[PDB]
């Protein structure tokens, strides 16, 4: 699930590190 | 206070303190040589082992390094699976590691390391906590609410687990029920509860059931930072970008991109109408529980940043003609869409992820009648030919009481004042 008009997932990014 | 010294440990603690003085003076690369030589001596010391992870996560720190990070992860592994390792070593050490493993985005590596931590600590509450987020994190919100579940059956005043309860609950669209779980949970002051989502998602609750208080939730989630303002509570933000809620096409620069969707836009709409008319399966209904009621769906032509191949297919000269404006199809945190409404029809008022996007509207079917949008506290409708700009990270609520479709294509722009870098490097949403 993405963040598309919402923000309903915990969290809407997939971070990488630095 | 922590005992990180078994008895073997406890024989060399000389050495042991002698090589973390260096990593505390920062004299990192010697203290990962002066720890590699315990380890080298002493291969099955705890304490040696954790030395070297933690000079290691240093070092990643220094360096902003991921390639140092993911050594030090594997070294943390390595202090669980010596002999005889102290209790509170042994957590401290498995809880780094799946603190650095979320850090890097191993939300699966992550969530084994959660899992092992609870077997090994069972009456460990905090731990549970953690586990969940876990589950959250790769998008599990089943096993997630039973981790939740547990905690509250023995420790029922947890105001963490009450807020991610509530949060699970008003994801499922369980709205009522979640009002008191996040509500008890903000109001205990726990730590990890003062958190804009749970603000955020309490007062929409609230407004879904006609709660007045909702603003009041928001108005403390503003004077606690998780929002630019009342009215703009997206997370995802780049604090300093000009606040609005509607934009005219020459405040946002993009009078090309405008021009050339006014210009085009039978062209636009009739590649649509043919998808309505013979690939409808394109248009995928809305599914982020956004509707009180009502039929809306959505054929996405870009999202993230990334073209889908097969939806241009579909409407391939408009493909062809956005290709032009990067400021859209290179938004990594919009989408361009077409999107159709039916009669009956009523969003809830809601407000996008983040800041860092404005929202064109082009017209293309559009009723006479029955059809508006708000956005803050302005109210308007489309005109077909004619694009709409707003920023939707600003509260906005939608209604269609025609008698017939509408049709409208959404083409997202990087927000105006964001700089190139910027654009290439914030988290695609
Ligand atoms: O199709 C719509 O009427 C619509 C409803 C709610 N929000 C948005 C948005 O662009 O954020 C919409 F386009
Ligand atoms: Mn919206």
């Amino acid at each position: 699930g993405k963040c598309k008009d919402g923000l309903g997932e915990y969290t809407c990014t997939s971070l990488e590190g630095f | 206070k922590p005992k990180l010294l078994n008895k073997f440990d406890k024989t060399i603690k000389a050495e042991l303190d002698a090589a973390e003085k260096l990593r505390k003076r920062g004299k990192i690369e010697e203290a990962v040589n002066a720890f590699k030589e315990l380890v080298r001596k002493y291969p099955q010391s705890p304490r040696a082992r954790y030395g070297k992870a933690q000079c290691e996560d240093d070092l990643a720190e220094k360096r902003r390094s991921n390639e140092v990070l993911r050594g030090a992860i594997e070294t943390y592994q390595e202090v669980a699976s010596l002999p005889d390792v102290p209790a509170d070593l042994l957590k401290l050490s498995l809880k780094r590691r799946s603190d650095r493993q979320q850090f890097l985005g191993h939300m699966r590596g992550s969530l084994l390391t959660l899992q092992r931590l609870v077997q090994l600590f069972p009456n460990d509450t905090s731990l549970k906590n953690d586990l969940g987020v876990g589950y959250l994190l790769i998008g599990d919100n089943d096993n997630a609410k039973k981790v939740y579940e547990e905690v509250l059956s023995v420790t029922p005043n947890d105001g963490f687990a009450k807020v991610h309860y509530g949060f699970i609950l008003k994801a499922q669209n369980k709205i009522a029920e979640s009002i008191p779980y996040l509500k008890e949970g903000i109001e205990s002051g726990d730590p990890g509860t003062d958190d804009g989502r749970f603000y955020f998602h309490l007062g929409d609750a609230m407004q879904r059931v006609g709660n007045k208080e909702a603003y009041k939730w928001y108005e403390l989630g503003h004077k606690r930072g998780h929002f630019a303002s009342v009215w703009q509570r997206s997370l995802y933000n780049v604090n300093g970008l000009k606040a609005q809620p509607w934009w005219t096409p020459k405040e946002t620069g993009y009078t090309e991109l405008v021009k050339s969707l006014e210009r085009n836009w039978k062209l636009i709409r009739d590649e649509g109408l043919a998808v309505m008319d013979k690939a409808k399966g394109l248009f995928l209904p809305e599914d982020e529980n956004l509707r009180e009621k009502g039929d809306w769906s959505q054929f996405t032509l870009w999202q993230q940043g990334r073209r889908n191949e097969n939806a241009c297919k579909g409407a391939p000269k408009t493909c062809t003609l956005l290709e032009k404006f990067p400021e859209t199809t290179g938004c990594r945190r919009g989408q361009i869409k077409y999107s159709i409404m039916h009669p009956g029809t009523h969003v809830w008022p809601h407000t996008g992820p983040t800041n860092c996007r404005l929202r064109m509207h082009l017209g293309l079917v559009i009723p006479k009648e029955g059809c508006k949008i708000r956005c803050a506290n302005e109210t308007k409708t489309w005109e077909e030919g004619k694009v709409l700009i707003f920023d939707d990270s600003f509260e906005h609520e939608v209604w269609q009481d025609a008698s017939s479709f509408r049709l409208i294509f959404i083409v997202d722009v990087w927000h105006p004042e964001l700089t190139p870098q910027q654009r290439r490097s914030l988290p695609a949403i």
